């Protein structure tokens, strides 16, 4: 099946496996805390996990995979994917985090949970190079998928690396058709991968925010979560 | 694991 | 920038040249090893790499375009990604054993003399055995050690992306010599930019776990690696 | 006072 897709079919079939966009509690009459705030990011993340599940399975080359390989990656991929989404949401809104379409944090706000600007920071600067790239739809959905498929590779594997290459051939065929020269192809296709990089630093650090998080006991963490966040065991 | 089951579902 | 205007073969021919010498552990006694014992190896063996890293970054097109405070940003961001891509490419020809130092070849067992050591040794055996069935080549390797210079920490910058791009031909350039058919070239850029995405990682993995003997003061650490560890705030 | 300071300019 994923072997056999041609480039179009494969941005189709990402495109019409993109989960939908979550809305937060967040009752602005409600005044922040540091447990109100972590507790609108949980919730939200909890309620995506959900439609994440079932995103991946309809990522080509993902249903092909053992059960147990199919909870490894996307234990290790989680955040990643979160961050990307939350990145590629808040492209068009510079300064800005946008967590959910009423859920809409900046800078300062970050503040009020500690440790967290250096996140929102490294999160908003990722938003100004997709914005200064211009990513367009077609090449966000490959990334997240590439994310899911490469980050707990390395941690059968010949077939993953297969889906991989495929996913990289339908990067060029988009760059071709956007009338980019050969040069400039690979080029694009290098900023963008180098990107999954930072996405990965940015992951870690919220990982171990998350755990900070947890034994400070601030946010009740749902089980979900809390198994997502034992897949990588901290401190 | 909720993972588990959710991928099997 | 001089950087720009180097074709392909220069880019590749000053890369070379640049390379850091193989040092050697402070160990030749043979003596069982302790927890305190590896790591004191491996930290003053890396006090010793960081000082090669900075001549190798000052040769590196472009590094040397850059202000102090960002050549300093860099090297605190990526320091320890360069190292293990250094130790995951010694260890290439070695399956199953780490080449810290020609004469400190680790394997998986040694690395459960430090606790939460086991891991990093797992991630890092794993990205050598991925180098070694891609067959990396030595050109392609000290372009991949200068991305990561360049690019892990430039998101925290238009000269920086130039040498990137040209980089990035120069890989293109390496793999097209090398008699990959277009398709075989973005496939295997694609493969080996990923493998980035790991050996950082491995380095922030590394970090909580450098940080984690400091606090428990298992071995003393050197002032530039104790300034190079604060650069992450843990 | 940064030891990285002195290493990068003095080579
Ligand atoms: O769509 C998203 C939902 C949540 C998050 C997110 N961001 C943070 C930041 C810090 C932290 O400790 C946890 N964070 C999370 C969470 F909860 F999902 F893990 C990102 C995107
Ligand atoms: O060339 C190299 C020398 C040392 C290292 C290295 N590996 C570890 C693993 C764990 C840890 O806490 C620190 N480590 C280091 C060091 F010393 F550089 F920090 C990697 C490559």
């Amino acid at each position: 099946l994923a072997l056999s897709l041609t480039a179009d079919q494969m941005v189709s079939a990402l495109l019409d496996a993109e989960p939908p966009i979550l809305y937060s509690e967040y009752d602005p009459t409600r005044p922040f805390s540091e447990a109100s705030m972590m507790g609108l990011l949980t919730n939200l993340a909890d309620r995506e996990l959900v439609h994440m599940i079932n995103w991946a399975k309809r990522v080509p080359g993902f249903v092909d995979l053992t059960l147990h390989d199919q909870v490894h990656l996307l234990e290790c991929a989680w955040l990643e994917i979160l961050m990307i989404g939350l990145v590629w949401r808040s492209m068009e809104h510079p300064g800005k985090l946008l967590f959910a379409p009423n859920l809409l944090l900046d800078r300062n706000q970050g503040k009020c949970v500690e440790g967290m600007v250096e996140i929102f920071d490294m999160l908003l600067a990722t938003s100004s190079r997709f914005r200064m790239m211009n990513l367009q739809g077609e090449e966000f959905v490959c990334l997240k998928s590439i994310i899911l498929l490469n980050s707990g590779v390395y941690t059968e594997k010949d077939h993953i690396h297969r889906v991989l290459d495929k996913i990289t051939d339908t990067l060029i065929h988009l760059m071709a058709k956007a009338g980019l020269t050969l040069q400039q192809q690979h080029q694009r296709l290098a900023q963008l991968l180098l990107i999954l990089s930072h996405i990965r630093h940015m992951s870690n650090k919220g990982m171990e925010h998350l755990y900070s998080m947890k034994c400070k006991n601030v946010v009740p963490l749902s089980d979900l979560l809390l198994e997502m966040l034992d897949a990588h065991r901290l401190h | 694991k909720i993972l588990h089951r959710l991928l099997q579902d």
